[PDB]
């Protein structure tokens, strides 16, 4: 038996006073997580650009918690659909970044790709990245993933730019607002607005204000 | 170079004075055929040298000008760099080439309008207030031409100073210009008139373009 005891108002509510409604609760998903003692604890996916765009490095960086031995790997594998395109393995140690020494406890991987297909909101191209922390003699002991969209977003000579062009923002400010339900979002609801947003020629939404 | 009494007269009632060499080679084509020639740098130079070496202690020379309408050449870069060695004391502006080369302290374009772009190859004449904020530019904007007052015009005067007042950035402008060119004749009678390109015989000409 859980029991939980919510608070209206808080010190946090200085910090909450968005124009909306002031509701409470527990207004998003509750749920119970396993994880093995050795585990996966963050991971970070970078992509990094040649000038053209032609040429990518994807650097994955992955930290563990738990039991931290020299049989232990992490495998990073980027798919595009069906298709393994890289794949990268190594023990943890990162490199020596002071005088006392490096995180024994993190890894980064380099993945070089090719031609990678791009991420903008015009063509919504995506890799799957699957993180294995695995011992060396190949046991699984959990994966983690996310998708990945190859783009560089950088301001260069006052513009912004994403994969070396110039933006243009046609964009909406969007609250998570439902009349009946509130301030709680269902899957639905969120298909309906970007299906919207998207057929009304918008490209981009702020999540005003959190 | 105007005559020499002209900057006395504006040290004395108080007038800003851009000076401007004498080079002006508008109907080369392309226009900087002679300026990006090396052949004719010392000629150049010399025209510009000269012009600094007479006029760098009257007050009222605020701005040194390169010249007019030469497109940009090579000699241009080579000689605003001269003027900046010898008088630090002075911005040099230069319009050639599209208005904001590497040759001009100033954006100084001649007839860019305040609200409408005029996006000619190679050399467009932005909107003023567009032309201040392209990625990258930093200079002050000052018109060495605009509102060209041929006639019965000066139509949209009122437009250009509400943006000079309200761009720090827009610091006015030149009009072109100041007298009409006519030139008197006499009829049969004695009687003078007025007189403008063709009446002389001369041809080809421009006609009422000098007024
Ligand atoms: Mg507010
Ligand atoms: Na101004
Ligand atoms: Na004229």
């Amino acid at each position: 038996r859980l029991a939980v005891m919510v608070l209206r108002w808080s010190d946090g509510s200085y910090l909450e006073d968005q124009d909306m409604w002031r509701m409470s609760g527990i207004f998003r998903d509750v749920s119970l997580l396993h994880k093995p003692t050795t585990q996966i604890s963050d991971f970070h996916v970078a992509t990094r650009f040649n000038d053209d765009f032609s040429r990518a490095v994807l650097e994955a960086e992955v930290q563990m918690c738990g039991e931290l031995r020299d049989y232990l790997r992490v495998t990073v594998s980027l798919w595009q659909g069906e298709t393994q395109v890289a794949s990268g393995t190594a023990p943890f140690g990162g490199e020596i970044i002071d005088e006392r020494g490096g995180y024994a406890d993190r890894v980064t991987l380099r993945l070089n790709v090719e031609n990678p297909k791009l991420w903008s909101a015009e063509i919504p191209n995506l890799y799957r990245a699957v993180v294995e922390l695995h011992t060396a003699d190949g046991t699984l002991i959990e994966a983690e993933a996310c998708d990945v969209g190859f783009r560089e977003v950088r301001i260069e000579n006052g513009l912004l730019l994403l994969n070396g062009k110039p933006l243009l923002i046609r964009g909406v400010n969007r609250h998570e607002h439902h009349p009946l339900h509130g301030q709680v979002m269902d899957e639905q609801t969120m298909v309906q607005d970007i299906l919207l947003m998207k057929q009304n020629n918008f490209n981009a939404v702020r999540c005003s204000h959190y | 170079p105007n005559h020499p009494l002209w900057y006395t007269l504006c040290d004395r009632y108080g007038l800003y004075v851009v000076d401007e060499a004498n080079i002006e080679t508008h109907g080369m084509v392309p226009m900087n055929r002679l300026t990006d020639d090396p052949r004719w740098l010392p000629a150049m130079s010399e025209r510009v040298t000269r012009m600094v070496q007479r006029d760098r202690n009257h007050p009222s020379v605020i701005i040194w000008s390169l010249g007019n309408e030469s497109g940009h050449g090579a000699n241009h870069d080579a000689l605003y760099r001269w003027i900046k060695s010898v008088d630090p004391s002075r911005p040099v502006q230069y319009e050639g080439g599209g208005a904001d080369t590497t040759a001009t302290d100033i954006i100084c374009p001649m007839y860019a309008r305040v609200d409408e772009d005029q996006p000619f190859p190679a050399v467009p004449k932005w909107s003023i207030k567009k032309w201040l904020s392209l990625p990258g530019e930093t200079r002050p904007l000052i018109l060495c031409e605009y509102a060209h007052a041929m006639g019965n015009s000066l139509g949209g005067f009122a437009k250009y100073w509400q943006a000079f007042r309200q761009y720090p950035r827009l610091q006015g402008g030149f009009v072109w210009d100041w007298v009409d060119q006519s030139l008197i004749k006499y009829d049969e009678n004695g009687n003078p008139w007025s007189a403008y390109g063709g009446d002389f015989g001369d041809t080809p000409n421009d006609r009422q373009f000098c007024m």
